[PDB]
């Protein structure tokens, strides 16, 4: 504020108090496995080379 | 009384033949001899797979 002839007017505004709200926006990606390659990760067979 | 083979025998593929395996599609059973018999020129293997 900038103090001013006694005789315009002015205004008390020390402070003002302003709230924000968070604006939501979720992401998503997929990945797919294929039931060949849970088996082969999973079921791990002693075997062969 | 005869004397007769305790176990079953055992077939393995050769890291050769997992190589051709996936890449043609076909083994050729002791690679190794095969190749080794034909850099030396040698037309006859002692025994098959």
């Amino acid at each position: 504020r900038v103090a001013s002839g006694a005789g315009l007017p002015t205004s008390r505004q020390t402070t003002i108090m302003v709230t924000k709200y968070s604006e939501k926006s979720p992401i998503t990606i997929p990945f797919e496995l294929s039931a060949a390659c849970l088996t082969y990760l999973r079921e791990t067979f002693e075997g062969t080379i | 009384t005869v004397s007769a083979p305790a176990t079953y025998g055992n077939f393995v593929l050769s890291p050769e033949n997992a190589v051709t395996a996936i890449s043609y599609h076909s083994i050729l059973a002791d690679f190794n001899s095969y190749k080794a018999h034909l850099t030396s020129g040698q037309p006859h293997l002692p025994n098959d797979s």
